[PDB]
Parts: C-alpha cells; structure tokens; sequence
C-alpha cells in the first residue's frame, strides 16, 4: 500500500531516536549509507523523506555496538530491521496502520530501543 | 610429467599440479576468487569449478579447478555450455548480497569481482529478447561500512565476498590471526578483537583481496587505479 | 601611423579597424566548413581579401597539420601589419582529440593568437562572439581573467625576426 | 562466378585460404607467384582495383609468418562488360629485413598512390612504380608513422595547477596483448562473440 | 610554365597542392601533392575504445559522414557479431540520406562557384540548414554527430524531427528542381563544362575512380545496389547516370541523386514503427541509465563499459558502403583487444584522385578550376 | 540554349522581390534544439546535494582526455554528494574537449550533463580551461560573458532560446520559447 | 650523441654551448626545444636537442624565465642559431615528471621521441 511511505517516514523517525541515544550517553553515532535510488538517481524523480538508507551507533572505537537499515524504494517484501553486532540479534519492524511501527505483534515504542541501544553499549562496545 | 587435455589443447604437467593450474597452463582461464598465488586452495567461493574426465567417462558433479589434484591422463572441460551456465550462477550468488559502489568505490578500474563478472558472467540463454541483469528482488545485506581498522588500513564489511582469501593470509602467511569470520550464515563478517591491526604485514590483504573490503588508507580517495602514473622500482628502505 | 597618438585620431582609426575586421580564412578541416556559414551572417566581415595582402584577420579554422605548419607561417608574415589571429576549434587552439605525431598542439606556436574559439566544431555564433571579441579587443576594450587589459593586436607581441 | 575460378585455382598449387563467417575471404599468395599471378588475375578479368593495405602484426597477440602483411583488394565491375561482382581479398606477407613487393601499375593505374602510402606509412617498397615519392607524411618526418614499433606520439593534455594527464598513462581501454587490471583476463575480455 | 597553385591559395579549393606543368592556356599534366590535412586516424584509433573511435568516425569525410559512421559501425558490428534493429536501420538510411543530401548541396554549391558565379551556394545553404537544423534536433550536434553506435543509435528521435523533415522533404523536390533549373539548361555552363573533363570507363576502372563520378561517365556500379547492407536491399530506388564524362554530366547526376534520395527518405519515413534502437547485448551494448540505482550488475557493467569498453574476437572484418564520394568502408583488424588492433579507412576520395592529373590533361586554366570542383574531392577523406 | 540566362535572372528576380530569410545573432537570439551539445554542467538533486559524486567516469568515457577530476571523501556533518564520495576537482580543458558528451553518457549520477552556452570564446589558453565553480546549475553565463558582465556591471544576456530544457538538465534556469 | 650542460644554470649552459657550435652551418639542421606546458610562458624551463643530421646534442632544462637570468640565455641561444643560419624550430611538450627520466634515456630513443612530439614553433617567440 502507501504504508510504503508512513514506513520511511517512521525510518526517518528510527533514525531520529539513535541520533539522541547517540548526543545524551556521549557515544558516537554514524551514517553508514545512502539510497542507491537517491544517488544513482539522475533526472529521475525522489519523493522519499530522506535519502538515507543505512545507520549505526559505535563506540569509542568507532566498532558498532547496534546497527539499523531500511529497504530501497523499490525492493519486495519492505522491512526495516535492526542488528546487534557480535551477538547475533537480528529484530524485524513492520507497520500496523493505526497501531503503529511493530516487531511481529509487539509494538515498538522509542523506550524499548533506548534500552536495547544501553544494553548494547554496556555489554558490546568495546570503549 | 603428467599427461593432461584442456579443451582443445594439451599439456605436460607435473604431478601435484592444481587442475586450475592445468587449466590456465594451455592457455584457458576460470573465475578465481577464494584461491590465491601462494594461498591454500580451498574450493570455497567454488569460483574454479571446471568438468573432469577420467578413463569418455565424465565426472557426476564438478571439480574446483583449484582444490582438484590432476590425475594421469585427464580432461578438463572450462567452455561447456553447462559450465558457462554455472559460472555466471556462482557469479550471481557473489553478486547477491553486494553494496553498489563502483563509481564511488576505491577498489576502482581493478577488481576481480568486476573483471570476472564481465569475463563470464550473464550466460547467453536461448532473438533480441529483453533480459533481466537482476533476479533478486529484495533487500541486501546491509552492515557496517568504511570501518578504519588501524591508522593503515579500510574496512567495507558489505564488499567481502567470504573467500578466505584474508584470514586465510594471516594465519598462513605472516601468523598472526588478527583477522576472521564472525557469526555464520549469510550474517558472516570480517571483525578483528586485536585492535591495532598490530602485524608489520598488514597492508598486503588490501592487494589480496578480489574485491574493495580492505582498502589502503594512506592512499584512500587519491585517483582511480587507471588513473595513476605506475612507476615499478625498487624499495631502497632496507636490504632486502 | 598604426592607428596611435591622438586620443581622438586613434580612436576613430581604432573604431575603423575593428569594426572593419578583414577576415583573412585559412581553412584546414571541417571548421572551414563551419565558418562558410559565419560567411552568410555577417556584416562587418565577409568580403575578403583570398588575398592574404588585403586583410587584418586570419582565420585558422581546422587541424593544422604539421607539414602545413611553416605555410600558414608565411601566409601570416605575407599580410600587412595590423594584423589579428582568430583560432578556431579544439583542433587549432590546442591539439583537439588528435593528440600525435601529425598536428600542432597549439596553433599559438606558429601565428600569435589574439582570440581562441572552443568547439568542434564551434558553431559559427561562436565565431562572430570572438569576431566581436576581436572587434572589442582592438579597441582596447578587452580584458583577461586575471585582471590585466588586452592589446588591440598580438603580433605586435612577437620578436618577428 | 570469377571467384571460384579463383578458389579453385588457390587449392590446386598449394595456396592457403582464410575465411571469417562474416562473409569476408582471403587468398595468401607467396612472394615469387604474387606478380605473376596477379598479372593474371587482371588478366583473369580484374577490372578494378580498389586497395592497398599495409599491416604491421608487429603487437598482435598471436604469431603471424612475417611482420608487415599488404592486401590487395580485386574486383569485376557488376555494370560493366560482364560483372560478376566478384571482389575479394589478396593478402601477401613480406619480410621485416626485405620491405620488397612488385607494383601492379602496369596492370592498374590504381596502384599509383595507394603502393606509395603503404611505402609512406610503412616502409615497403613497391618495384616497378613509376613514381615512389613520400606521400602523406610530411616532407622531413623520418621513419614510417603507421607501423606499430613508431610511437603515436600524445601531448599531455592540460589543466590548472600543476595538473596534467598522460593519455598514455591515463587509458582505461586494454590493447590485445594488455594483461588488464587484475592478475588475468579470461572470457569477454580475452575476446567476445555473440551468436546472431 | 610549370605553374605553382599553391597550398590554399588562390581559391584551390580545400588544401591542395598542385605543380600545374603548363605552357600557355591548356594544362600539360598537374602533379598533384597532397598530405596537408594528414592528422593520423589510423594510428591514433589503434589508442581508442571501438566506442571512442565513433568519435572519430564522422571527423573525415566531415560532408557526409554518417557514412563513415554507418560503415565502421557495421564492420565492428559484423566482427563482434552484434544485431542491428530495424527502426535503427532506417534511422540510419533516413540519417545516411539526408546527410547525403547535405554533402551534396555543398558539392554543387562550391561547384557553381568554383568557375562561373556566386549566388546559388545559397540557396542550396538554406536547404542545407534545414538539413543541418535536423541534425542537430536528433544528435545534439550539426556534424561529427555522436550517435551511431555498434549497437544501434545513441538515442531515440525527438517528437519534432519527424515534422521538420517533411517540411524539407516537401520544399526539396520543387527546390531540386529550382537547381536543376538553372543548371541543365545551362546558358554559358554549357559552353563551359561540356567539352571539359574528359572520363574514360576503362581508365576510370585502371585508375580505380569509383565514387560516382564513375557513373558520370557510363559504369554502373553503386554500393547500395552492387553490395546491399542496410536494407538498400528494400527501396524503390533510381541510380541516375551520364553519357560521356564531362564535368556538365557529373554536375547534374549528382543533382538527380538529390531527388531519388529524398525519394529514399520519404520511403524510408513511411516504414517507420515504434520500438527498441539498439542491440541490448550488454557486452556490446551499455546498460538503461535508470537502474544503475537498483542492479549491481548494472553498475559492474556501466563502469567497465564506460572504461575499459569491450573486446571484440580475434578477428579481421571489412564491409563496403556508399557515401556522397563512392566506396568507403572500415577494415578492421581486431586483437581481441578493448581497441581496434588497427583501422584503415579505405578513402574513396584517395583513390578517386589518381584520375586528376588524367582528368585535367589538355584542359583550359580557368578550367583546371572548374574541373576540380566537378570531381568533388573532400580532403580530410584524401590526407587523413 | 540562350533561354536559361533569361529565366536565371527571372528567379533571382522572384528572390529579391522575396524579403525575408536570416537571424541577426546576437540581436536577434538564436534557436536551440533542445539536444544540444553545450558548456557543461554539474547538477543537483531536489536536496541540492550534487548529483557529482566523483566518480570520473566521464573522464574515463573522454576521447579527448579532457576531464580532469580528484576526488574526495564527504563530512558527515556537512554533505555535498549522495554516496559517501564527491568531487573535489573537476577541470574541462575546452580546448581540448571535443563535445561528444561521452562524459554525460558516462556519468552515473546524471552529474555532468552538456549544457546550453556558446559564447565562450576568449583571449587567453589558460583560461579556458573551466573548472567546477565555473559549471554548476545556478551560473548564468560564460568566462568572458561574465566577466564583461562585471566589468560593465550589465547584466549577461545569452544570446539563445529554446524550448524547452532537458529532464537531465533539471534545475537549469534559461530564456525559453515565450514559456516565458 | 653527445650530452652537454646541467639542469637548472642558465649561464654556463649558454657559454658551454656557444663553445661547443663552433663554424658549423646550420642550414640542414633541425633545432627541437623540449619544454612542459603548453600556454605559460613565463614561469617556463626549456631543454634543448639540436638534430644537426650528421650528428646530435642534448642539453637538460638549463634555460627559460624559471631560472634567473633564464630568459635573456634562451633568447640569446635562440639568436645565436637563427645567426649560423638555422631555420627549423620545433617545439616539444612533455609532462613534468617526464622531463629527468626523458634525457637519461639512450640517444636513439630519446630522439624518436623528440621528432615524434615536436611542433613546428616561430623562433621568433623565444626571442
Ligand atoms: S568491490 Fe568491485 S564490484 Fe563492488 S563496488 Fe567495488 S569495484 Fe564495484
Ligand atoms: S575481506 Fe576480502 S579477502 Fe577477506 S574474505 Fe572478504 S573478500 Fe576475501
Ligand atoms: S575542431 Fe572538430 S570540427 Fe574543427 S577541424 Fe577539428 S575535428 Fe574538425
Ligand atoms: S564532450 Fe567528449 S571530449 Fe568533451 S569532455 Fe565530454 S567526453 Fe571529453
Ligand atoms: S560528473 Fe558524473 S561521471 Fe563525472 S565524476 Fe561526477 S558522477 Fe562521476
Ligand atoms: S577459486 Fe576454486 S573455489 Fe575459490
């Protein structure tokens, strides 16, 4: 549907919340990668909210301790999903419309990510 | 000398020869990835693969060229339309999960990826029909980029094609594995836990590598590899 | 007495000359065949003279081949003094897509060039912009990046010899 | 129908023949026979001829017999007397150290110019000519400019500050005997045909 | 006298050199000396990408030469075994045409001047410009256009090219024979070119003169009948020839071959559907620009092309063409190598040339003028 | 055959009588097809990021050898391009450009794209030579044209019309048609 | 071929080649001038090789406005082969970089290339 959209603009969203988990703990945020179908798009058209399609939070040692990535425009089967390096946790957002951003059928609110991103800094981040 | 038929032409060669070897001897050539001059072949990225015949008896499933001991009297078939059609797969499978960055990408003018994709890849199938460069329709693999892993030396975690090429190096070359594979699966990636890069001989694995993974920071975003003057010399650093 | 030394006299001679131009054509490849439609347009210049004896203007308009080379210089020194050098297209201005053992890299090394036209071929509006250049640059009116003011002829500036 | 007299001809004494599915086709004759017979190839019917062409195989990949290789091309004119159409290609090689090759002026005043380009660019002389002159290279250049042993002979092109670019130096396109980038080239990039 | 009619002066047209060996007011033989223009293509093609050679293509024959364009284009095609589509091949007759019809409204333009008067090099400009207009409206350039490819062509035709050359194609054949007018009822050109130009079939054939000023003196033998290859094979098509070769003959051949021309581009403007313009094998044929942001194939594939370009096989190749100045073709050695192992260009107007010091024999002087123009030379095809 | 001299006059005659054809350049500005081989262009996207991510394919694509580019890495902070790579030098040497557009053809991220402008001709070499800040969408004008147009302090007017502009030009300002 | 002079000084180079002309004629010789950079030529150095036909001399990048009192030593080098009747100028560019590696090539080579790159120049400019 057009949940295509409400889900890249909630990828903005995601990637709004890592950005302050990244300044309020003192610990380094990235943006890893662009939109393929933003860059490489010439004269064609882009509507999407940002051009951004790859992100992470990494240490001092600028090692990631949580990574985050959303589909291109133009893949099948659209997700967004979040990885913890080293540990092998792998997490899957989907969008209920009305509900809001979901993993499966338990909603994802910026609390349980903000707690995921800690766990993450204290157990994986190297420094 | 050991008495061996490539193709169209034959060949001496001894004993203990790489049948890739055997190969590339009469003047023929297969995708190379995981194998490696001075590195164990290991049919890993299974890039060599190539028939075998052995009495016309054909082999069931093929050889890696470059895990294959050649064996007295023996054919090697690299133009087949059936191995033509399985090269292009396997390239396809490394093309699988890639991140896209050729313009942008240090690995530039000179990456094995690119020339043997463009060497092999997309088997003529049977008109000026319209094909398809891409099956896959989904979402790659996405993970960490552009990772500085010692004042020396880049890593694009996204580029590895999981050919052993450089964990394979350290342990056997130099001896120091600062370098391996982490989790498993298609989620497999170059990590290190020795920070520094701490070898004298790290650099190397930035020459070894068929793809732009590991890049050569002091000459990070210089030129394009076509581009620089190459002037080959000497090192007057220390007597060797 | 080269057109100099009254304000109001060399001014008027100055006016004279640019709007006057001679166009002397020197044609050498497709660009000959580029300026014959400048010849259609034109209305300061396109009568000619042919003669080189006759005219200020010299148009190199395509490769100048290296064995043509010691001709044009000739065909330059045998015109009368105030006299200008247009270059036309890649080819002339420096050695264009043809970089070897056949052609002038720079026409600049045989003539002295006073304005430079780029293009391959240039469109002939080009032509008539570095005509009005030229118009404009003998008339003391003409000025290079770095500030400075151009002399209404090059060649017054070489040793001749 | 001139030419399978020709052919025919060809594989009777000896003479070998080179043939691209392209629809193009060669008859290499030896040195000795070539005057003689292309004597009697005009004599054959041969109208026209079109071509001189020198080929210096010096920096090709494969080995050839000799380095320098000239190729006539013969014709009947399809309007004419009676025209076949039949045209086709005469390849003769010729030694480095012996750059010899007798002219068919006599026969065709074709091989005016055309012998004197190929002794131009490279220096094969043509025996009988009425007129060897340089042709096309200018009058004091020394040497042969198209034989491959002679250098193209670039300018850098130029830029701002400092900034150059050597073409030679610069090129991306590989030559035949180029390795390439990588530690080899295989499949395309060694060679590439499509299958209509 | 032997009389000196230097490198470009006076009014010799195009860089020539000629030794005019002359006592009086008749010609005793010119010698002629040429390789004035001689800017080194087949050598500097042996440092080019097939791709970047069709750069270099148009760039001698600068008349017509979207032959030179069609011929390399076929012979690189043929040797790496490349299939041409059809709205492309006509694309390229209509192309071929039409700047055929550019190359000979300047043919008879200089011609009219060259000896006898001014005015009509303008007429036959303005056609020209409507001619030069389309050029530019389809390639983005007036000429050395760079849009024939070993594929197929560059892109596709703008809405208005189709329009515009209507237009052309309806003024043309009253203007033709606006021309022609002027010309076949020749009032003092008669007395002029008639006698002038003497062209022997036999020695046209022993000098080997074929770029029609062959036909002019009664050989019949072009190209797109003789040895059909881009469809030629396919049109209503009329080859106008002369009786005795003089330079009035000549002159107006080339005039009749204008309306059988637009005949061809009005036909060829008939058969025209919509479809695909060029080979989609991606190892002859760069990638569609739009998914270089989705496939990694796609960028693979751009760059190397891009770079490197392709290496056809291990091959020598050759195919014959017809421009506005006789056969012309590319004779291709390939190495398998990213670039042509070497390209010589067969030049019609280089052979067409050992016919002068012949044609001009005995000839008056303000002829010899004349006489040139009529065989319609262009040098950057000569010297080259 | 006398007649022809007679009917020659005649229809230069008709001719005469007939005012009209020509352009007076540059006072009467020029017509463009709306494919032009131009002054190059870099370009930007919607975010005015550049399109140029440095890749130097069309110095690669270059027959002429006369694109000069060296590259560099984008500031996080601060971004020009879309990937994580942009140009830091981009040279035309336009007396060595031979105006394919193999450059543009080339170009991956619809960079570098031929523009509109002609009146480029000049008085030195050296300036001749464009570089990037002399090429990008938002300039009006050529070297020349410009810096009489300072010199003056009168405004450029180019002396063409088209149109219509490209798709791939997008973002390119210019005098169209009576679209204006 | 004999090799004459030193990089870089002007004046020595001057005397050294004035020595070494002596009452040869000219009028059948070929003088190249080497040089990197086609339009600047006032920061230019200029190398230079004399083709005399029976026999041929190198000089290194002594001369030019790039080394003091440079361009007065060219000029008059210029003048002083225009004097024993020399005509044939030639101008040859090489990149920089090329320039040392160029003249300690082996005579023969050194010289194909020269004749291969050269432009028929006006001596009049170096005056
Ligand atoms: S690793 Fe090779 S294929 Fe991948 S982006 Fe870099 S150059 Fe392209
Ligand atoms: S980083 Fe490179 S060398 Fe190492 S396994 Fe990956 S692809 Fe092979
Ligand atoms: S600049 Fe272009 S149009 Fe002019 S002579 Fe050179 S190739 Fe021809
Ligand atoms: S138009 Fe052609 S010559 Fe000019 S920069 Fe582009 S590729 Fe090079
Ligand atoms: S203009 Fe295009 S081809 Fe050139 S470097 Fe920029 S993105 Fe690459
Ligand atoms: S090359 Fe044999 S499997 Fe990698």
């Amino acid at each position: 549907a057009s949940s295509e959209r409400e889900l890249y603009e909630a990828w903005v969203e995601l990637l709004s919340w890592m950005r302050e988990y990244a300044q309020a703990k003192g610990v380094r945020f990235e943006k890893e990668a662009d939109f393929p179908d933003f860059i490489y798009r010439m004269e064609r058209p882009y509507d999407l909210p940002t051009t951004i399609m790859t992100a992470s939070l990494s240490d001092g040692l600028g090692e990631p301790f949580l990574l985050a990535d959303v589909s291109p425009r133009h893949a099948k089967l659209k997700r967004i999903g979040l990885r913890l390096p080293r540990a092998h946790i792998h997490l899957h957002a989907h969008y209920e419309p009305g509900k809001g951003l979901v993993t499966g059928k338990i909603p994802l609110t910026k609390e349980r990510f903000f707690a995921l991103a800690d766990r993450a800094r204290e157990a994986l981040a190297f420094a | 000398m050991v008495r061996v038929k490539v193709n169209d032409r034959i060949v001496e060669v001894p004993p203990g020869t790489s049948v890739m070897d055997a190969v590339f001897h009469a003047g023929y050539d297969v995708p190379l990835f995981c194998s490696e001059k001075h590195l164990s072949p290991i049919g890993a990225c299974r890039m060599c693969l190539v028939r075998i015949g052995l009495p016309i008896q054909w082999q069931p499933k093929l050889a890696a060229s470059c895990v294959t001991a050649v064996a007295d009297g023996m054919v090697v078939d690299t133009l087949s339309d059936v191995v033509r059609e399985a090269q292009a797969g396997m390239v396809e499978f490394t093309l699988l999960n890639h991140p896209l960055d050729c313009p942008t990408c240090d690995k530039g003018g000179a990456c094995e990826l690119q020339d043997r994709t463009v060497e092999y890849g997309l088997y003529e199938k049977y008109p000026l029909e319209l094909p398809v460069y891409t099956r896959f329709e989904f979402t790659r693999r996405h993970v960490d980029k552009h990772h500085p892993l010692s004042p020396f030396v880049i890593l694009d975690r996204e580029r590895c094609i999981h050919c052993k090429r450089c964990v394979r190096y350290f342990e056997e070359v130099p001896g120091d594995e600062v370098l391996d594979f982490i989790e498993r699966g298609v989620h497999t990636f170059i990590g290190t836990m020795d920070f520094g890069l701490p070898s004298g001989f790290s650099g190397n694995i930035t020459d070894i590598c068929p793809v732009g993974a590991l890049l050569d920071l002091t000459a990070r975003f210089r030129a394009r590899n076509w581009e620089m003057e190459e002037t080959p010399t000497t090192c007057a650093l220390c007597p060797v | 007495r080269e057109g100099i030394l009254f304000t109001t006299l060399e001014k008027l001679v100055a006016w004279g000359r640019s709007n006057s131009l001679w166009p002397a054509t020197f044609g050498l490849a497709c660009c000959a065949i580029e300026m014959m439609a400048s010849t259609d347009a034109r209305n300061d210049l396109a009568r000619f003279g042919a003669s080189p004896r006759q005219a200020d203007v010299m148009i190199v308009a395509g490769r100048l081949s290296k064995k043509m080379a010691p001709v044009m210089r000739r065909v330059w020194e045998q015109m009368p003094d105030p006299k200008w050098v247009i270059s036309m297209g890649a080819c002339a201005s420096s050695g264009g897509m043809f970089n070897n053992y056949a052609i002038v890299q720079n026409v600049d090394s045989v003539v002295p060039v006073d304005v430079y036209v780029p293009g391959c071929p240039p469109r002939p509006e080009a032509l008539i912009y570095a005509v009005m250049q030229l118009q404009k640059k003998v008339r003391g009116q003409a000025y290079n990046e770095r500030g400075e003011r151009l002399p209404p002829v090059a060649a017054w500036k070489r040793t001749r010899g | 129908m001139r030419l399978e007299r020709v052919l025919e001809e060809a594989r009777a004494k000896g003479y070998p023949i080179e043939d691209n599915g392209l629809g193009n086709l060669w008859v290499v004759l030896p040195r000795e026979r070539f005057k003689e017979e292309m004597a009697h190839y005009k004599a054959m019917g041969f109208n026209f001829l079109a071509d001189i062409v020198g080929l210096d195989y010096l920096t090709y990949p494969d080995p050839r017999p000799e380095r320098f290789a000239v190729v006539y091309e013969l014709v009947s004119l399809p309007g004419w007397k009676d025209g076949d159409g039949s045209r086709f290609f005469v390849r003769v090689y010729v030694p480095e150290e012996d750059p010899r090759l007798p002219t068919v002026t006599d026969l065709w005043g074709s091989a005016n110019f055309l012998e004197r380009e190929v002794y131009d660019l490279f220096g094969i002389v043509f025996e009988g000519h009425p007129d060897l002159r340089k042709i096309l290279t200018p009058e004091d250049l020394e040497g042969h400019p198209l034989r491959k042993d002679y250098p193209l002979g670039e300018t850098p092109t130029l830029f701002r500050e400092g900034r150059y670019i050597i073409p030679a130096e610069f090129r991306a396109a590989l030559t035949g005997k180029d390795p390439g980038l990588t530690f080899y080239k295989g499949g395309s990039r060694k060679g590439y045909r499509s299958l209509w | 006298m032997t009389l000196n009619v230097g490198p470009q002066h006076p009014s010799t047209h195009g860089v020539l050199r000629l030794m005019v060996t002359l006592s009086g007011e008749e010609v005793l033989e010119v010698v002629p000396h040429i390789g004035y223009l001689h800017t080194g293509f087949e050598k500097t093609m042996e440092h080019r990408t097939y791709l970047q050679n069709i750069t270099y293509t148009p760039r001698m024959d600068y008349l017509h030469s979207f032959a030179h364009d069609l011929a390399y284009a076929l012979a690189v095609e043929k040797l790496l075994g490349a299939v041409v589509p059809p709205r492309a091949e006509t694309i390229r007759v209509i192309l071929n045409e039409l700047s055929r019809l550019a190359s000979h409204l300047v043919f008879l333009g200089t011609g009219l001047l060259d000896l006898g008067a001014l005015t009509p090099f303008f007429y036959a400009f303005r056609e020209r410009e409507t001619i030069l207009d389309l050029f530019e409206w389809v390639t983005g350039q007036r000429f050395h256009h760079n849009y024939i490819r070993i594929g197929g062509v560059k892109e596709d035709l703008p809405e208005e090219f189709v329009p515009e050359l209507k237009k052309l194609l309806e003024v043309l054949p009253h203007r033709i024979d606006e021309y022609e007018a002027l010309f076949a009822e020749s009032p003092i050109f008669y007395e002029r070119a008639r006698g002038v130009g003497v062209i022997p079939p036999e020695v046209a054939i022993d000098l080997g003169l074929t770029g029609g000023s062959l036909r002019a003196s009664g050989v019949n033998y072009d190209v797109r009948k003789a040895y059909p290859y881009s469809g030629y094979e396919t049109y209503t098509f009329d080859v106008p020839l002369g009786e005795r070769g003089d330079v009035f003959d000549r002159m107006l051949v080339r005039i009749r071959e204008m309306r059988e021309s637009v005949k061809i581009i009005k036909q060829a403007l008939e058969r025209l559907e919509p479809g695909p313009v060029r080979d989609p094998n991606p190892q002859i044929t760069p990638p569609p620009r739009h998914l270089l942001e989705t496939s990694m194939e796609a960028v693979i594939y751009h760059f190397k092309h891009y770079t490197e370009g392709f290496h056809p096989p291990k091959g020598e190749v050759y195919v014959p063409t017809e421009s506005a100045r006789g056969e012309l073709g590319y004779y291709i050695v390939s190495d398998g190598g990213s670039m042509p192992y070497r390209v010589k260009v067969r030049a019609p107007s280089f052979v067409n040339l050992q016919s002068l010091p012949y044609a001009c024999k005995g000839e008056q002087v303000p002829d010899m003028v004349a006489i040139i123009a009529s065989l319609d030379p262009v040098m950057g095809d000569v010297d080259r | 055959t006398l007649k022809a001299l007679a009917q020659s006059l005649g229809i230069t005659l008709k001719y005469l009588f007939s005012k009209p054809v020509t352009v007076p350049y540059p006072d009467a500005p020029v017509a463009l097809k709306p494919r032009f081989h131009g002054r190059h262009v870099l370009t930007r996207h919607p975010n005015g990021l550049e399109k140029c991510i440095g890749c130097s394919l069309c110095a690669a694509a270059c027959p002429a050898y006369a694109i000069y580019v060296e590259p560099a890495e984008n500031d996080p902070e601060n971004p020009v391009s879309a990937g994580e790579r942009y140009a830091k030098v981009y040279e035309i040497n336009m007396l060595r450009c031979i105006f394919c557009g193999l450059c543009e053809e080339a170009c991956p991220t619809g960079a570098i794209v031929l523009g509109y402008d002609f009146e480029m001709a000049d008085y030195e070499y050296s300036d001749l030579v464009y570089g990037k800040e002399d090429m990008l969408v938002d300039v009006v004008g050529t070297k020349p044209q410009r810096r009489e147009a300072k010199r003056t302090g009168k405004p450029v007017k180019v002396g063409y019309v088209v149109p219509y502009v490209r798709p791939e030009l997008e973002g390119f300002k210019a005098p169209t048609e009576g679209g204006k | 071929m004999v090799r004459v002079g030193m990089r870089a000084a002007p004046r020595v180079s001057l005397e050294a080649l004035k020595a070494a002309l002596g009452g040869l004629k000219l009028s059948e010789a070929k003088v190249y001038l080497i040089t990197d950079w086609q339009d600047k030529r006032d920061q230019a150095r200029y190398a230079l090789l004399l083709h005399t036909g029976k026999k041929d001399l190198l000089v290194p990048d002594a001369f030019g406005p790039a080394f003091p009192g440079g361009e007065e030593a060219l000029s008059e080098l210029v003048g002083l082969l225009l004097a024993q009747g020399a005509r044939r100028f030639y101008e040859a560019v090489v990149s920089p970089g090329e320039m040392t590696a160029l003249l300690d090539l082996p005579p023969e080579e050194l010289l194909k290339r020269v004749m291969a790159i050269a432009n028929p120049t006006d001596p009049g400019i170096y005056l």
